[PDB]
């Protein structure tokens, strides 16, 4: 899960489904993760939740 | 974090910002939360 | 030109 | 950011284009072979009639 | 120099662009004048 | 931050090989890509 | 001239090429690469407006 490239994942999801759904999934994995005063942006790896 | 921070550039985009945005949208498809720190705007501003 | 992973 | 993102994205996009055109080529070759088999079946049915 | 505060410099630059400068150079000078006006505002 | 600095760790040859293997597999399986959910989809309510 | 006697004005910058208008070419490449649908379906590869 930790080592998933979002561009390659977007390419493979574009292979198996419509590009709008693939783009939605890939953009949904690229979000800001916050815990209390700690915050970063997930740009590499997979959001399992 | 999206509007009221005055470290947000709230004017018309310069041209070099537009080539930066287009190149970054070419190399990172739909990763707008990643593109936006590099361009210098917010994710919604870059997407719009 | 080699690839260095995060874990090494 | 690193310059490997540009090469990665361009290589993925050209792989997508090459795969799509090769899928067209295989699809049209199979389609023409299907037409040839259909014509052979039509000739067989004409001879049997 | 500000555009509204140094109109003589802008006039001299426009005269130099007329003496030596194309329409693209005139557009670049107009963009520079607009940038100077935005900086002065 | 390390992924931003050191680039994508998957090389372009590796990604092209993975993508090509997936293309050849899904072509060999006669897979139909999943369409966008249509407005005239007759199963929207039960999935919802 | 002295020993013989003793015996364009405007400069215009050329216009940048229309093919070097990089924003339009980049957007055309974006449309050629992004909105393309699955490669299993076939389809027309939108030609790249790359040029130079």
């Amino acid at each position: 899960y930790e080592k998933i490239e979002l561009t390659l994942l977007n390419s493979l999801l574009r292979l198996i489904m419509d590009h709008n759904l693939a783009d939605y999934i890939t953009a949904k994995n690229n979000v800001t993760l916050t815990y209390k005063d700690m915050s970063h942006v997930n740009s590499y790896g997979m959001i399992r939740g | 974090n999206e509007w009221l921070d005055p470290s947000i550039k709230k004017i018309e985009w310069s041209r070099e910002e537009d080539e930066k945005l287009l190149h970054l949208a070419k190399l990172m498809p739909t990763q707008w939360r990643t593109i936006a720190p590099i361009v210098g705007r917010t994710a919604n501003q870059c997407l719009e | 030109n080699a690839v260095i992973l995060h874990e090494d | 950011i690193n310059d490997k993102f540009a090469q990665f994205s361009e290589a993925l996009f050209m792989a997508d284009r090459h795969a799509r055109e090769e899928v067209r080529q295989r699809a049209m070759m199979q389609q023409r072979l299907a037409e040839k088999e259909r014509q052979q079946k039509e000739e067989h049915l004409r001879q049997l009639a | 120099c500000d555009p509204r505060t140094n109109p003589e410099f802008w006039a001299k630059w426009e005269q130099f662009e007329v003496q030596h400068g194309n329409e693209d150079t005139f557009k670049e000078m107009l963009r520079v004048k607009r940038s100077v006006q935005a900086k002065y505002n | 931050h390390n992924h931003m600095k050191d680039g994508p760790y998957v090389s372009s040859e590796e990604a092209v090989a993975i993508y090509t293997t997936t293309v050849h597999w899904l072509e060999a399986r006669k897979f139909s890509p999943i369409p966008f959910p249509s407005v005239s989809y007759k199963h929207d309510t039960k999935i919802l | 001239s002295a020993m013989a006697r003793e015996s364009g004005a405007p400069i215009r910058t050329p216009r940048a090429p229309a093919q070097e208008d990089h924003i339009a070419n980049e957007i055309r490449n974006i449309k050629a690469l992004t909105e393309t649908q699955s490669s299993l379906l076939g389809g027309e590869n939108a030609p790249l407006a790359e040029g130079a």
